[PDB]
């Protein structure tokens, strides 16, 4: 197994909230309307607060939030900036509970998947080491050698005794750990395998560096998932490559959990864990919420935040009983709620210039007016959509800057869910 | 041999520089606000903030919404693929549901290499029929090949005939019209030299075709035994690690294309689950959605929706409408489906064909253009006249009628209504 | 495997339809009145005549039929007789959608197996074979000996060079391809076996035999589903010699196909694709839909003729959505619908004379008045199962000639379903 | 050894020549119009164009339907197979519904063949009970044997006792009385010579008998261990192809039987595409189901039809109707299941039982016999009268008393209609 | 089984082509190279050898050499690569 690992996150799920950098809140807990990328929604970014105040503070036992209110409101922004104010590099990992109904794979296997997503693993080690081939053995100096560069140490009697311990002797590639086998050079045509020849470390005769990496638990899971003698297909072309996902097995993760845990023991590295946002709760069935329920009392498990847009829902795995939100009694009673507004025509115009201006589309002060008027009649969501179809008709005529008319015939060309559907209906 | 990945529309009809849509010349006929549309989605895409998107195309039945994804698949270029799947194809015996989208999926990604090739040059002689036989020339030489089913088709396609200087692939049987030598598009000259030239050619397959290449070949008779279409994951493996290294390598390059599923309603929530993820790989095709449906239940929950579509999808689908066609628009439709089955229509059979066309739509209309037809034959008719239209209008119901008359048994009023 | 085998065709199926021996339909195309056992109903006729001109013209690109109309109408009838217009001894195989719902075998198994029995194999090869024990080999010479029977052949230089090829000297026995081995008489007691020795061939020296047969793939499948040392206990006691029919293989239907190929290859079979006919087709579900649509693009697939007797009806396996004739739409959408109409009384005596004159029971022209009034009444179907009841009552006290009273006491003794039931909750 | 073919009723009393039924000889009771419908089935079967029709006896419960069928089966001859099966039996965790309805069918097609057998012939002397021994005797000998369950119920099924000249196979075990040799009905002399005797005889065997008889000998309290009771498909083909060997040769002739299937509304869609399949064989029996239901839904869809068949099956079924029996018939039945119980009544006591079987049912009134029988015996009555019928009827409720007697619990009026 | 255009051989006294092959393939494989470089082989052939010169030249498989006769019993103690099925 490898330590340094690459990781390829799902960037498409924050790529409408770039703007989002916190939750822009005073020093005394109280909210700026438009700071830190949000413009309102004031109540919500405080009880956020509360809320990453008590997880700082320990005080979050056993807890989860749910975030209720219509889509329009800054429900998954909202999840997005409790992740950064819980410091850098957090884990935030969103998703919907329709996502968990795969055809080859468990609800709760899903979910277990995304919590891996959602603890990170901070390795701040520093690792110096002093390697080659040995060439001097004599108050105790011994030399080493590499492909460009050779040094001679001087040693304590102390390591010499320790040395005694290890098979080394002139000259042999050894390895030197600063804070805590014959050489290629020697091998001969004759010998093939099997060997005890290896190279000598290239090219440098010391190595003092410093590993500083985050990732989170899946990123090591997919990263050896790949043997030696093959490509990275996993995060190349996922979904695509075959119907079941058979590489990532059971072994290969206790196995990853025994390697992490040996990096903690030793002061290397502390895992940190992130947010697990799951949007449409109400999706999740009984057997999910056990799962969740056993999560949250873990302390080395993710804040659970979840989001809702309907009040009353039957809960699924119950013989039709509705409750608050879809979610059971058991788990409801974990949960502090937090509500989200829906947003003056004002405050849409300001988050339509702050979206326009991170795209970036130039438009004019009444084309904004005619963009937040569909953030009134539709969601916030349809309308900051306008944007990207409008600023393509411009530039084609362009008039590089856009205008009412491109928003006008932008509405046109593309319609939301509600009417494409009521039009149809016709 | 091996196929390539061209398997009628040359575009969106669209303005190169406006995207404004010229009606009727790649050729979609009217649409204009949907193909306007769609280039405006396309110019998304070739660069930009699109950020795996699918595209849904609502809209009533037979209008141009299937022929749009296509005019969206040339815009891209040829030997792009594009791949068209029934959402209820989805469920069968013969593979499981997530078999069939990954064999669909696949069928949509192409693989792109340069290697040598025997491709033929010469100008068409004669074409021949059975229940073929094609003769080509050079300055040099002639020749007669046999050939297929499959091979008959692309031609057939590709519009050929005598006097057109083609090219043919031996490898992958593409075939390609270069021109003409004289009148019955481009006036070209005839090849000279040898007939038969080995060349460095780019060869695009998808990676389904592949799969299909690398497996026992599907014997004689497959879908009458009770033989399954799935591909072994061994296969899978061994192909995409190749494709994996011919990537770094340099060999190989992937040419996403674009997969179109029609009557998108039928999928449940797990086949949403399956394109949600696909669309999250670099490697992922253009999705692309069409649904007859104004409001219809999510298959996999007890929630209704606009399209069937669960409400987080619509959330990130981008949608383009279609609108029942004008009169004259189904008229310059009907006509050149009649062309194309080679049916010669009088002005007034025409007229009826878009009378019935309005009344029971273009699917049906354009059934009854062939039914007319044999009737005419029966008749030795000269052209296909409206006594013929009318004719086989009384034989062969459409849907509607068909309800009704069958509902005719159990009738419910002679004076008053009775129940 | 087998080249000549025999056939058990379910004639229970078309015993009803003995009459229809074809469309009746002039040269022009236009339906004659009671003509080929058909009486009236010339508007299907003349469909079904569009639909036989369609397939030979080949301009019925991956399309099928659709009979909608009412029980009594002549709709299995009709598409009878669009095999018998499609040529001589095409396949018909008629079925009901309630069929493919079996306990040991999926929906599509079943369909699977009745496509194999619409698609029929004409084989036309003569084979002149000169065999039998060599006796000379000398302008070539060769001898050959049978049981009864002696020829001197005159063979060309050609020959004995391809007899080079194989094993053979004097005397062997041999066989000889006109177109295109030990004998038993030297065997010894002492030999036994792993042997060499085989009979001559008895009792002709020569075999110019033509070979005239037409099966269906199903009875290829069947004839091959015994091995040597068993009788055929499929087609003599079907379903009740056990509740699982494990004999007829995948493995062994490929073979089939594997040899049927080959003899397609060598000029010496043609496959004729029949008619595949399948009743109450709202009883198929979407899956069963899914893999007609795939025969109807083979080519080499029987033409698909679908019958309802429902205006609407839930699309089975989708969620309660109606359709036409419980047909979805991606596949009514491949239709020609052909509209069967319900009989006048005088179509109805006409008919129940025509059926017992083929039983055939003589009755009076009193008698064809009572019983065409329960054509009415009830069905066509119900009212000509009063023919058999009646004779007997009559040949009982015959008066072997049937009269009004015999089908007074018959319609009294054999109530239809809808009487039963009414009188029956009553 | 083995069992025959022979597992009450003689045939289904009509006039040999007329088909016309005299009311009660056989003997049925009444039903003269079904009885009469049933003959002619018959003739239609035994031979012309019925080929491969099922028949449907309706009819309200506790008609003679039932019987009917047993006394189509006989008029078919003895040691022809007659099995009945209720619909619900199935439905098993013994067995699946395959292996249930393959048993039963198999169950009513007999394989006849000539073989040596050790048949026993004399008059009886006497015969005994217990919680038997059945002493016979020639001019030259007597013996004393001695007997198990199975045995003494053919015996009893025959109606055998002292004096009656009797024929047992050593090797069935089946009974036959030829006649009597006195009073106490073919007045026969007493056998002469040898007891028992090895005689060629007709033995016919059903299919399902010869595969029990193949298969391990069922373990004592079977029923209550959790041995499930399917036949090894090994041992079935082993049985078919010895008996197709047998047929080849000559050595065996199939005789199809009857298999009458009750309450025939509880088959699925799966078990009537079986019963369909099954008929298609010319080895296959006569199919007769009974039915109670004016109108039932099919089960296994969502369709609803007379009886319960689906609608192709009813297209193809004879049906015949029974009907409820009148006051005298009843009188007569329950006359005749008193005396077959060996109970004596007062013209009284029978006169209310069939007061009670008109209100409440034949079976019903049939319970109430033998309880009735107890309740004088306790008495130490002569014989059984209406003072015990009575009691009876007051301790021992119908289930329309019964429903009504529960409910009662929550009642709805004193003075009017209360909820 | 013979079509054009395939790789044949003829015999005058008494298979998919190379070219055709593409890189998406691999194998199982059909393809086979062009036969270089004459279109023609009317050659005679004339050796003599003896029993054992068989023997030894079939004693090797495809991808060794002839270490037989370059090192006869020096390769070593017991000769098995000459065996009775062989012969
Ligand atoms: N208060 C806010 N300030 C700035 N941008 C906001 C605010 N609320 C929502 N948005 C933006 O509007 C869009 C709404 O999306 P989102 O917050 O995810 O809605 P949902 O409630 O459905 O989770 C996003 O682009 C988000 O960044
Ligand atoms: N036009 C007709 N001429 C002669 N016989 C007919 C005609 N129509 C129906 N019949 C006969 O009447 C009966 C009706 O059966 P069928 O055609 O199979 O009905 P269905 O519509 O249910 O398929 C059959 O015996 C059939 O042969």
């Amino acid at each position: 197994q490898i330590s340094e690992v690459r990781g390829n996150t799902r960037d498409h799920r924050t790529a409408a909230h770039t703007h989002i950098k916190g939750l822009g809140l005073n020093s005394s807990g109280i909210a700026e309307k438009q700071a830190a990328g949000f413009v309102g929604q004031c109540a919500a970014r405080e009880a956020c607060g509360v809320v990453v105040d008590l997880i700082k503070a320990h005080k979050m036992a056993g807890r989860g939030v749910l975030l209720a209110g219509g889509p329009g409101t800054g429900k998954t922004a909202l999840a997005l900036a409790i992740s950064q104010e819980l410091g850098t590099k957090i884990p935030f990992c969103p998703i919907t509970g329709s996502e968990i109904y795969s055809t080859e794979v468990k609800k709760t296997e899903v979910l277990m998947e995304n919590f891996r997503r959602a603890i990170g693993l901070r390795v701040r080690e520093t690792k110096d080491v002093y390697e080659g081939e040995v060439t001097e053995m004599t108050t105790l100096l011994i030399g080493l050698k590499s492909a460009r560069g050779q040094k001679k140490l001087r040693l304590d009697p102390s390591i010499y005794e320790a040395i005694q311990k290890e098979r080394v002797q002139v000259g042999d590639v050894i390895y030197i750990e600063t804070n805590t086998g014959r050489s290629d050079a020697y091998a001969t045509e004759f010998d093939l395998e099997a060997e005890e020849y290896v190279p000598i470390p290239k090219g440098e005769v010391h190595k003092k560096k410093e590993i500083v990496q985050d990732v989170t638990l899946h990123d090591l899971d997919v990263a050896n998932a790949r043997p030696q003698g093959g490509q990275d297909i996993i995060s190349m072309m996922g979904q695509l490559m075959k119907p079941k996902m058979t590489e990532i097995t059971d072994k290969l993760r206790m196995e990853i959990n025994k390697v992490v845990q040996k990096y903690i023991n030793q002061g290397v590295a502390e895992l940190i864990p992130g947010v697990l946002f799951i949007d449409e709760a109400h999706m999740l069935d009984i057997e999910c919420f056990t799962y969740l329920n056993k999560a949250l009392e873990s302390p080395i498990a993710p804040i659970v935040v979840l989001a809702s847009n309907r009040g009353i829902a039957t809960i699924r795995g119950a013989d039709d009983l509705k409750a608050a939100h879809g979610i059971p009694p058991d788990f409801l009673q974990r949960l502090l709620i937090i509500p989200t507004h829906p947003y003056e025509p004002d405050e849409i115009r300001r988050i339509v210039r702050i979206r326009a201006q991170t795209e970036g589309v130039q438009l004019t002060d009444a084309a904004v007016d005619r963009v937040a008027e569909h953030g009134v009649r539709i969601s916030l969501r349809y309308c900051l959509q306008l944007l990207a179809p409008a600023s393509i008709l411009a530039r084609v005529n362009g008039r590089t800057q856009v205008d009412v008319q491109d928003i006008a015939e932008a509405e046109e060309l593309f319609l939301d869910a509600r009417r494409s559907a009521n039009i149809l209906t016709s | 041999s091996v196929t390539e990945t061209k398997e009628h529309i040359r575009g969106l009809g669209v303005d190169a520089d406006t995207l404004e849509p010229r009606p009727s010349s790649q050729g979609l006929v009217g649409q204009e606000k949907a193909r306007k549309a769609a280039a405006v989605v396309l110019e998304m895409i070739k660069q930009g903030k699109i950020a795996g998107r699918a595209v849904l195309i609502a809209g009533p039945p037979s209008t141009g919404k299937t022929a749009i994804a296509m005019g969206m698949a040339q815009s891209l270029g040829q030997d792009v693929p594009f791949t068209t799947l029934a959402a209820s194809e989805i469920f069968s015996l013969e593979m499981s549901k997530t078999e069939a989208l990954t064999q669909a999926f696949r069928k949509s990604i192409g693989v792109r290499i340069k290697e040598e090739s025997e491709i033929m040059e010469g100008e068409v002689v004669e074409i021949q029929i059975d229940r073929g036989k094609l003769t080509i020339k050079t300055t040099d030489m002639e020749a007669i090949y046999d050939m297929g089913s499959k091979m008959i088709d692309a031609m057939t396609k590709e519009r050929v005939m005598a006097g057109d200087i083609i090219s043919i692939d031996k490898s992958s049987g593409k075939i390609t019209k270069l021109g003409r030598s004289y009148a019955r598009t481009k006036f070209l000259q005839c090849p000279e030299g040898e007939l038969q030239k080995r060349k460095e050619v780019v060869h695009t397959v998808s990676l389904h075709e592949i799969d299909v290449i690398n497996s026992r070949t599907q014997g004689f008779l497959a879908l009458f035994s009770g033989d399954t279409g799935e591909i072994r994951s061994e296969i899978r493996d061994q192909i995409n690690t190749k494709v994996a290294e011919w990537k770094e390598e340099g060999k190989a390059e992937i040419v996403p294309g674009v997969l179109f599923i029609d009557e998108v309603h039928m999928l449940d929530i797990e086949c949403f689950s399956y394109i949600n993820r696909a669309l999250e790989s670099d490697l992922a095709p253009i999705v692309i959605m069409a649904s007859n449906r104004g409001v219809s239940r999510i298959r996999g929950t007890d929630y209704k929706s606009p399209h069937g579509l669960p409400l987080d999808f619509l959330d990130r689908v981008v949608i383009i409408n279609t609108h029942p066609y004008t009169p004259d628009e189904l008229r310059q439709i009907l006509s050149i489906r009649a062309q194309e089955e080679e049916v010669d229509l009088t002005p007034d059979a025409l007229a009826l064909l878009t009378k019935i066309g309005q009344e029971a739509g273009l699917r049906y209309a354009s059934n009854l253009i062939t039914t007319s037809q044999l009737i005419a034959a029966k008749r030795r008719a000269k052209q296909v006249g409206v006594e013929d239209v009318q004719r086989s209008f009384k034989l062969f119901y459409d849907p509607a009628r068909s309800v009704r008359f069958v509902q005719e048994s159990e009738k419910r009023l002679i004076g008053n209504d009775g129940v």
